[PDB]
């Protein structure tokens, strides 16, 4: 999971 | 003829319309922005989904801020007379009201203004959908020219938006799944509502960093549409 | 029992819920804000409309910024266990993300945060509707804590919102008319879509000042709802 | 007509 | 010649330069903005003050947003080759980053951009001073193209700015008094610092409304100047 | 005694005061923020510079948003009675009005509010200097509680700020050089003006990316000071 | 006293 | 050269  | 109602958009034009997908994965080193791992999964998912909806899909990859504006300007200058609607999907980094080109930001208003009712006549009175998978901040959990626009935001105002490096973004994964399952049955707002529930209940972040761990997300439907939107007709 | 679906909010609780109407007409002279002529027509229209929807309406007039926050805080601390939903209507001057008390502004986030899923447990999973008749600028034309919120904005982001001194605001007039006609037939998003069309097609400003003359308006539906919302049940 |  | 230093702006050109004073007192009724009582006192005070500094003063009254932009554009297209500097004073209602025309807002950036080092060559390397008496919110208490700009804000970011209906605004009253007393002795930043102290210590609001009563104010000097600025020379 | 003037801050207290340097180089992977190569050069440069000015320097490295707030809160709760002033240097990523902790943003107002005239009495009437090396956007080139604050921004509002991986940031390099050379001769505003000129004339970016190549920068001095500030006394 |  |  990564944020944009 | 018999009694006629104008509660839903006319979607039986010769063509459903264009579906422009801007997939920005790799950014210029100088921007300091990370590569968006998993976005290719999203782009492919969207291409297939909208292909089944009979949209003329055009996938664009790694466009600079200049290229994004030029593309949108050019697209808005096309003759959409025989097209029922317009769809633009933006997959990139972002901030509130901003979407990133590979070399810098682009005001979302800049992009959307090209399609205003008075600037793109062949799309006047037709639904213009902008689906945006990008962060909108750093929080963790005659007719009006602005009419007939629908903004399907991946996350609420001021919040980060989540993307899984393997499965793609939470929002796009859910959107495509709901479109595949309900595009021939439900009105668009109801489909986006299912997307909201899917994202809100089926996803939670897992991070080695306590700050970004166990976080939730809720998409944000922003509608300026004046009629119901069904992807199917007659 | 037979197959069960959870696509719509449970609206058959003993009470539909509260409908808080903050009607700010007269502002303190020091603020330099004009009196909102016609807003009483709106407040009365809303009271009657939501009364027919079986909401427990509480009309408040001319509340200061301090009183607004206190009211919302107090309301959010009530036991909403037997209530299906929550409605808050704000009629006042405003800017993007701001609503004016009689003596100064109040961040809309401040007001809405009291009802976040983790701050008002008796409303968790229930629809929280905020209807806002106020300008949003000066342009002329576990579950997420932010989930289950619906913002029915009278105008698009960054735009002025119109109010007629005699008939009331364009948005509220249209909203009440659509709720009266379709609350027992259509899902809420579809009702708000009718409101969008009514405002966009049936209204145009008339002003002696060319700058404010012949202007149009389009409301803005912002949904973070996870289920369909019907005001009627069983 | 007046603006808010 | 002997040792030469370039620590201060060359202010011995044939002309000191223009001093454009935009005095907006009465606004179009549709804007809902109050008349700025006392601003005429400010405009007259500034005219006299800058007249004594040998500036070519041009007082403009009640300009619309269109007229403001056109005026600034036209002024920026003039030949300032024989002018030492440029001064623009804005007296009107405002918000953070905004100044009001009689019929609507104008982005301050819009106005200032006309004088950017690359857009107004005859002013490149010369001090461009923008003195702004307007609110900046509602709180109560080769060379860079942006170089050589000085913004003398009447109040801190996000705060209201005070104006007395009889004596004029606190900031302008103080600015003119300090310019009159120290323009032939002190460097400009030191003069503005005296203005800060005068406003902060000699003024306090008196209002029948407790919310706006006994409030203080502190101006805000924003400097992008690259040299010291003395109004006198040789 | 003879005639007394109060045009400059009393800087002859037993101690000059604290100089808190928050040096954030490495950020949590989840933030997606790059390592700020060269910032250690800045931190060391500042430590030495302020050490020579007799400030009690406290260098902090890689602080989270929580740690930054806690540190500032704790520092603001100390007894500064015997201290002449207060200096806080922030070296990190940033946006307009924001500075990044290693795990997320911190509102600059949040940090500065702790030192407001009414919240930190032992610093009331004393100069509170905040030196900020961080981007402020993505563009390329009784007394008031807000009184006595000086914000030495590395770049103009809305612009990127430049940092050299080997020599440190343009602003900090220039600031330290000017403080070293003029702290015993010039008033602070005049020193910052020299810093503006040095940054604006001696630096230009070199990048393999045309978008970020040959760009310039101009710092931004924001003063709410009420008196002149000399680092030396008697 | 009035605000702008 | 890098931006912050």
């Amino acid at each position: 999971d990564e944020v944009d | 003829s018999g009694i006629s109602l104008d509660n839903s958009y006319k979607m039986d034009y010769p063509e459903m319309g264009l579906c422009i997908i801007i997939n920005n994965k790799n950014f210029h080193k100088s921007t300091g922005m990370t590569s968006r791992s998993g976005t290719d999964v999203d782009a492919a998912n969207l291409r297939e989904t909208f292909r089944n909806l009979k949209y003329e899909v055009r996938n664009k990859n790694d466009l600079t801020r200049e290229e994004i504006v030029e593309l949108m300007r050019d697209v808005s200058k096309e003759d959409h007379s025989k097209r029922s609607s317009f769809v633009c999907v933006l997959l990139s980094h972002g901030e509130e009201g901003i979407i990133f080109g590979t070399n810098g930001p682009v005001d979302l208003k800049k992009i959307t203004n090209f399609f205003r009712g008075d600037r793109c006549r062949s799309l006047t009175g037709k639904p213009k959908l902008f689906i945006i998978q990008a962060c909108r901040g750093t929080e963790l959990d005659k007719i009006p020219v602005e009419a007939d626009f629908l903004y399907a935001y991946s996350t609420a105002p001021g919040f980060y938006s989540w993307r899984n490096s393997k499965d793609g973004s939470w929002f796009i994964q859910s959107l495509c799944a709901m479109l595949k399952q309900y595009a021939d049955k439900l009105e668009f707002m109801h489909i986006l509502t299912r997307v909201n529930r899917k994202v809100a209940t089926e996803f939670e972040s897992f991070s080695f960093d306590a700050t970004f761990h166990a976080k939730k997300q809720i998409p944000c439907i922003v509608s300026m549409l004046t009629k119901e939107l069904y992807f199917y007709h007659h």
